[PDB]
This record gives C-alpha cells, sequence and structure tokens, in this order.
C-alpha cells in the first residue's frame, strides 16, 4: 500500500456500554536505510504470533493503526504519538443557550484533546426504574469567521455519576484560536430525566517532533484490552534492504 | 533450554540501549528494538465528523 | 605531554535535568475515579470506574477499601491488585468507605 | 592471473634477463602532506631513475614481506628506509608519524625504462611496462640515527571495525555535523559547550539535543530521545 510510508488501520469494535479504552502506543526500530517494505501489507504484522489480517482478509484483531516508515533520509515523524501534553480545566456545564469559549492562542501546540462529558445520564420514571437518555454535544473550531463543526458527538447510556470521555484533533490553523463545545439537547426540564453535560478540561498535545532519519520505525497503538494481562510482542514480516545491485 | 540460536535472526523486541541498530537482509520475519512503548487511554472518535460513544 | 591534563577535565556540555528527568517513571495519579452504589439488580453493588494514566511498559493497579470508625480512625476492609479499569464490591456493610 | 602486458611475460621467460627495478612512491596528500618517490639506485649516468618521465630520487629503500595469502591474517608488508640526515625524522614530526599515507610499489624491468637513463638510448623502452602496488602505512615500528621501519598493510584491512556500527543512543547524536545525515546548512550558532557563537571557524555541535535545537535541527537528531527510560 505504498514505499516508505503506510497507514494500516483496522477498524476498532463499536462499545457497548460507555467504559474506557486502554491504548497501547509502540514504536518499534529494525534496520537501517531504505527498505522495502512488507511481504504482503498488514497480514504481515504479527501482535502476539497472529497476523492482524487472516489470510483471507478477515480482521483477526480489530483496532491497530500499524504506520510503517522506511529508512529513507528524508521522511516525517510517524503521527498520532505524543510526547509532552498541557492539561487545562475549565469545568463547567454547557447549557443550550450558551456555549463555551476559551481561546487558547497558544504557539507550539500540536493536536488539541477535548474532555467533555455527563454528570448523570438516568432517565428515572414514576414508580422506579431508569433508562438511556440520548445526550448530544458538538465541538466546533474559530475558523477565521465561520465556526465550523470539528466533531459532533452523541452520548447513550444510563449511569449514575460523572463519565468523562475525550476527542482529539489536528490541522490547526494559525493561533489566534477560539475553540467552543455547545449543547444540542434541549435541556432537563424535568426532574425525572437528568442529562447534564459538562466540559471538564482540555489538553494541549506537541506530538513526536523527531522524524527518525535512517531507521525503519513501525508503530502499532493497539487496544491492549484485546489482550490478556501479559505483554504483548509484535512481530514483523518485512522485506530487506533496497541494495545497490548492478545495472 | 536447547533451542539454538544464530547470529543471523532475533523474534524478540530487544532493549535499544546501547545495543547498535540491526540490518535486515530480504525477506525474513523479525523481532525490533522497541524505541518507545506507553500505555495510555484511548480517545473514542478516529476520523470524519460523527462519533458515537454508547450503543 | 604534560598539558593533556586540561584538557580532560573540562567535561562536556551535557543538556540538563540532573535529577532524572522529575519522573522515574513513577505512574502518574488514577483520573476520574469514580464510585457508584446502584441497586438495579436486586442488591447493593458498588461499581468502580477509572482512567489509566500515561505510563510506560504497561501498567497494573492496585485498590485499597477502607471504611471509618466511631472515633474517626480507619479500618482496611480490603485490598485488591488488578489489571482492568473497573471493579465490583458486594455485601458491604454500612459505613463510609474510603477506596 | 594478473593483467600484465605480453612484454614483461616475454621478458619473465628469457634465461638472461635485465635487472628488476623496484621504484616506490609515498603519497601523504590524503594525509595532508606531498609526493615522494624514490629508488633504491641511480642510473648508469649518477642521475635518479627516469621512469615514465618522472625522476625517482636515490635513497635507501628496501621492502620485505610481500606476499598474496587468503587464509589466516591479513598479509603486512615492512619497508626500510635510510634516516641519516634526518629526514624521515622531518616528515615524523610533520606527518603525525606519516601514518595512515599510501605506498605505492612499481616493478619495472630496466630493459623497459626510459631512454634517457642509458647512455646508448633505449629502443626498447616502453612506459606501459609496470607491475602496480598499494598499501598504506599503519605504524613506523622503528625509527633511529640510521634508519626507520613501516609496516604496510592492505587498504582493507577489516581489523578494528565492526558492523553493524549505528549505536542507538540517547542524550546523544552520532552523526556528523553538516554532513549528509545531520542535514544542517544554516550559519554559526553556537560552539560544542553550546555557547553562543557567530564565528564559522568555532562552530561545532555539541551532539546533546540543545545543540540541535539551537540550530532546530530536532527532526534530525541522530539520538533516540526515549530509550533512557524503557532500559531500568
Ligand atoms: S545534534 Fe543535530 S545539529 Fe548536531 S550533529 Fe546531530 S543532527 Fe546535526
Amino acid at each position: 500500500m505504498g514505499k516508505g510510508s503506510s497507514k494500516g488501520h483496522t477498524p476498532r469494535e463499536a462499545k457497548d456500554n460507555l467504559k474506557s479504552t486502554q491504548l497501547l502506543s509502540v514504536i518499534d526500530a529494525i534496520s537501517e536505510g531504505p527498505i522495502e517494505g512488507p511481504v504482503d501489507g498488514l497480514k504481515s504484522v504479527l501482535l502476539n504470533s497472529t497476523p492482524v489480517l487472516d489470510t483471507e482478509g478477515n480482521t483477526n484483531i480489530s483496532g491497530v493503526t500499524v504506520v510503517f516508515r522506511a529508512g529513507e533520509q528524508e521522511q516525517t515523524p510517524p503521527e498520532g504519538f505524543e510526547s509532552s501534553g498541557s492539561e487545562t480545566v475549565l469545568g463547567t456545564e454547557v447549557k443550550y443557550d450558551t456555549p463555551i469559549t476559551r481561546t487558547i492562542t497558544s504557539a507550539n501546540i500540536d493536536r488539541l484533546r477535548f474532555t467533555f462529558g455527563v454528570q448523570a445520564l438516568v432517565e428515572t420514571t414514576s414508580k422506579g426504574d431508569r433508562n438511556p437518555s440520548e445526550v448530544r454535544l458538538l465541538v466546533q473550531i474559530q475558523r477565521n469567521g465561520g465556526w465550523v463543526t470539528e466533531k459532533d458527538i452523541t452520548i447513550k447510556g444510563k449511569t449514575t455519576s460523572q463519565y468523562l470521555a475525550s476527542v482529539v484533533m489536528g490541522n490547526l490553523p494559525p493561533r489566534p484560536f477560539n475553540i467552543r463545545m455547545r449543547r444540542m439537547t434541549p435541556d432537563s426540564t424535568t426532574d425525572q430525566l437528568q442529562n447534564k453535560t459538562l466540559w471538564s478540561s482540555y489538553t494541549e498535545i506537541i506530538d513526536v517532533k523527531q522524524c527518525y532519519p535512517n531507521t525503519a520505525l513501525v508503530g502499532v497503538q493497539v487496544d491492549s484490552e484485546q489482550f490478556g494481562s501479559q505483554q504483548v510482542s509484535r512481530n514483523y514480516h518485512l522485506r530487506g534492504r533496497i541494495l545497490q545491485v548492478p545495472s | 533450554n536447547g533451542k539454538q540460536n544464530t547470529y543471523f535472526s532475533s523474534l524478540d523486541n530487544m532493549v535499544a540501549q546501547g545495543n547498535v541498530l540491526p540490518v535486515l537482509y530480504g525477506e525474513m520475519r523479525v523481532g525490533s528494538r522497541v524505541v518507545s512503548q506507553e500505555i495510555s487511554t484511548a480517545d473514542e472518535g478516529d476520523g470524519g465528523q460523527v462519533v458515537v460513544i454508547g450503543r | 605531554v604534560p598539558e593533556k591534563e586540561a584538557i580532560v577535565d573540562n567535561g562536556a556540555h551535557f543538556d540538563g535535568e540532573q535529577s532524572g528527568t522529575v519522573n522515574g517513571v513513577t505512574p502518574p495519579a488514577v483520573q476520574h475515579l469514580t464510585a457508584e452504589v446502584t441497586a438495579d439488580s436486586g442488591e447493593y453493588q458498588v461499581l468502580a470506574r477509572w482512567d489509566t494514566p500515561k505510563v510506560v511498559k504497561g501498567v497494573s493497579f492496585l485498590l485499597r477499601l477502607t471504611v471509618t470508625a466511631d472515633d474517626g480512625s480507619e479500618r482496611l476492609v480490603s485490598t485488591a491488585r488488578t489489571t482492568e479499569t473497573t471493579y465490583r464490591f458486594t455485601q458491604l456493610a454500612l459505613g463510609n468507605y474510603r477506596l | 592471473m594478473q593483467d600484465i602486458r605480453q612484454e614483461t611475460l616475454n621478458e619473465c621467460t628469457r634465461a638472461e634477463q635485465s635487472a628488476s627495478v623496484v621504484l616506490w612512491e609515498i603519497d601523504l596528500t590524503e594525509v595532508g602532506g606531498e609526493r615522494y618517490f624514490f629508488c633504491n639506485e641511480q642510473n648508469e649516468k649518477g642521475e635518479p631513475v627516469t621512469w615514465q618521465g618522472r625522476q625517482y630520487q636515490p635513497y635507501p629503500i628496501q621492502g620485505s614481506g610481500f606476499e598474496l595469502n587468503g587464509k589466516g591474517t591479513s598479509t603486512r608488508p615492512t619497508l626500510t628506509v635510510s634516516n641519516l640526515y634526518g629526514m624521515v625524522t622531518g616528515m615524523a614530526e610533520d606527518m603525525q608519524s606519516l601514518v595512515g599515507g599510501t605506498v605505492v610499489r612499481r616493478k619495472v624491468y630496466a630493459r623497459f625504462l626510459d631512454a634517457v637513463n642509458f647512455v646508448n638510448g633505449n629502443s626498447y623502452a616502453d612506459p606501459e611496462q609496470e607491475v602496480i602496488s598499494r598499501w598504506r602505512i599503519e605504524q613506523c615500528s622503528e625509527l633511529s640515527a640510521v634508519s626507520a621501519s613501516f609496516v604496510l598493510s592492505t587498504p582493507t584491512e577489516t581489523d578494528g571495525a565492526v558492523f553493524p556500527g549505528r549505536i542507538m543512543l540517547a542524550n546523544t547524536c552520532t552523526w556528523t555535523y553538516r554532513g549528509d545525515e545531520c542535514g544542517y546548512s544554516g550559519p554559526a550558532v553556537a560552539d560544542e559547550y553550546d555557547q553562543p557563537t557567530s564565528d564559522i571557524t568555532k562552530d561545532k555541535c555539541s551532539k546533546c539535543l540543545s545543540g540541535c535545537k539551537f540550530r532546530n535541527n530536532v527532526g534530525n537528531f541522530g539520538g533516540f530521545l526515549s530509550i533512557n527510560k524503557l532500559s531500568q
């Protein structure tokens, strides 16, 4: 799927009842100089001893984001890997009428992570019981003069206490920035339906700035929950150096 | 125990400090020298616009 | 060459963070630790949820559940070690619990 | 077989042959010196031997241990030269004991020498009849008030080398400053102690992360700035 770079990305399975997801981000160094690359593709990445894709194309493992890098001198850093983060807490409620906005206007940011959530999600009825609530929120960027939506998020669940999520985005224009997150659901007028939202904090990501000039890195970013408590042993069915062979 | 190793292969993810950078010459299934390995919390939402958390 | 010595004790400019980059790969504090007392199953149960911080090479979790005494002291109810990001407590007597 | 001309092979089989003259050349141009040309003898006119139009100055010089063996240790010839009048001494204090230089040895039958060497001339003079061998100076083994002996080695000599050579380190760059892999071409920024300088002759990299940041070259940093914590 290309030479010098690759993306892989077998999709993640949809979750059932909220819950977090542990992520395992690795970066493995192989060989020197320009190498040919994988023998086949995503079927050449073995997570413990099993290829990601079955020999027929079926996904043995879901949630893998291999990003191959050859050994070319002019490379680019492996995207999606962080190096440092700056977390600022602004925990406030988000009402239908009022958005929030914070005007980060930093200088050395690379990606933006939003920590939103809901304080509760039960839908109580008379005589008892509870049901989901269908909360909806929207994250928008300044984009000069027009607030274009970046990430709209819908949450279904029961819960009883605070639940927090996160959303990442990039492509950030220059930085007289204005971010925004606003509410879509009307409000919790009644007492039996509590669906209050909240914007706990936001994080600034600086990512990896070192494009390792001549090694061949891989990077995986696989969810670590599917595997057991044991460590993950990544293996690669690669090809070798691009030699200087006679014409 | 009785396993035989060679001088031209490795299926291990070895330590990568003061340990030189290997060289691969054609084909082969290889281990690696782990450069970074961190466990964090995955952030829901991959690309596009619509994100649904609970279903 | 008696003048060699002066060059030797002129060690280069090490970058910084002499103390060890102020981490010592010590894991940060777990975040979003929420307890939830529920009875929708027909009996009292406690669900504890938390989010994994950024760690190195892997992670596990240590849980310590204690109950408050009448004199303000504490009694150790239970201890556990896990790899999951959720836990469940059942059959708890009345009191003020700290996890 | 060696690629040598038919005239030399014809001369080799003769019962009565001419004298074999060995001409030497010391090439210190790659180490910052000059080229010297020597022959153990003068010619019949009391002049330095002229080969291919080049004069080889007379000087007592003798080589030994020349052989071609693939099995075992790499062959290490020796070259003994006169150190009367402190000539080689003058080279040892100017060229770091001549180490790293080149020694070129030519075997030529005297019948093929240039016509200027002989009073009656040379009708069979042929400047293309020579056997050439190149070696490197490894160590001036002995140097005294009388002579000087040099150890020679084949240019390959995989003695101190290792493979693979690039080493994985943190907090240190293994690239060569302003080299191909470093890929830096900016102005003078600082010296090896990170102190800022606008002097190009005092511009060197500390090989630390701060030195790379001084040049905004962190992308091309030759180190791996995470391995220091995974090795615990
Ligand atoms: S630290 Fe940066 S500037 Fe210095 S030699 Fe290495 S790559 Fe070049």
